[PDB]
């Protein structure tokens, strides 16, 4: 490919493995509920704080 | 998915500055003498253990925490790109290069951007003046880039990518930082 295309190629690699993170992340909040049931510790804990 | 907190981070600074390096050396312990240069963006990962008040004995008391590391681009043709990532960073690792004067004097306009595109305008950063190894080609001085930490309020450490020196301080230190801002709030 053109450098160009390559360059947007190899971003996109970066993305797709954020996106996969993402998706595990995203599974680990969705069971604390299972063992943390204090709202406050799950805010933290899931990140949520950061958005308040 | 054995932790308890994701915790995202972003290496910002001039092309050449060290920030692949630095990112490396902390997750991998590893060196690379080869200048190759980010494609627009980047980012590494690394289990940790956070523990305020120091080592615990028989009952584990630390917060397990996943770093994402973000790896930015310092060439100004990836700088809108760049610059859309620091919204999402929790804590800024902000690096100039010991023997770059001219890194150095971009501290303050990075500061700037940051105090923009940031999650907040006072957000956590920590200042890592990096090659502190290559003593011969040295054109910062020390007094200087502590002056400049100085007036902004921010940790600064003289680190070396090469040999792993203050990397582990700095980056233990945002965290730390960012831990206590979630306490705080
Ligand atoms: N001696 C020494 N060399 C270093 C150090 N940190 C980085 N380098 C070298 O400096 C060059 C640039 O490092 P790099 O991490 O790629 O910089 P960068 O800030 O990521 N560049 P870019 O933003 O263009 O991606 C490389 O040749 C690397 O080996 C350091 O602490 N000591
Ligand atoms: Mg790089």
């Amino acid at each position: 490919g053109s450098p160009e295309f390559e360059e947007q190629e190899a971003i996109m690699k970066v993305l797709q493995r954020d996106a996969a993170l993402k998706r595990a992340e995203e599974e680990r909040v969705r069971h604390l509920p299972e063992k943390i049931k204090d709202d406050q510790q799950l805010k933290n804990m899931s990140g949520q704080w950061f958005y308040e | 998915g054995d932790y308890d907190y994701l915790i995202k981070f972003l290496a910002l600074g001039d092309s050449g500055v060290g920030k692949t390096s630095v990112l490396y050396q902390y997750t991998d312990g590893k060196f690379n003498s080869k200048f190759i240069t980010t494609v627009g963006i980047d980012f590494r990962e690394k289990r940790v253990v956070y523990r305020a008040n120091g080592p615990d004995g028989a009952v584990g008391r630390g917060q397990r925490i996943h770093l994402q590391l973000w790896d930015t681009a310092g060439l100004e043709r990836f700088r809108s790109l760049t610059t859309a990532f620091f919204r999402d960073a929790m804590g800024f690792l902000l690096l100039f290069d010991l023997t770059n004067e001219q890194s150095f004097l971009n501290v303050r306009n990075w500061i700037s951007q940051l105090q923009m595109h940031a999650y907040s305008e006072n957000p956590d950063i920590v200042l890592c003046g990096n090659k502190s190894d290559l003593e011969d080609q040295r054109a910062v001085k020390e007094e200087e880039a502590r002056e400049l930490a100085e007036k902004y309020g921010i940790p600064y450490f003289e680190t070396s990518a090469a040999n792993g020196t203050n990397i582990s301080h700095a980056i233990e230190m945002l965290l730390d930082l960012i831990m206590k801002r979630m306490e705080r709030s």
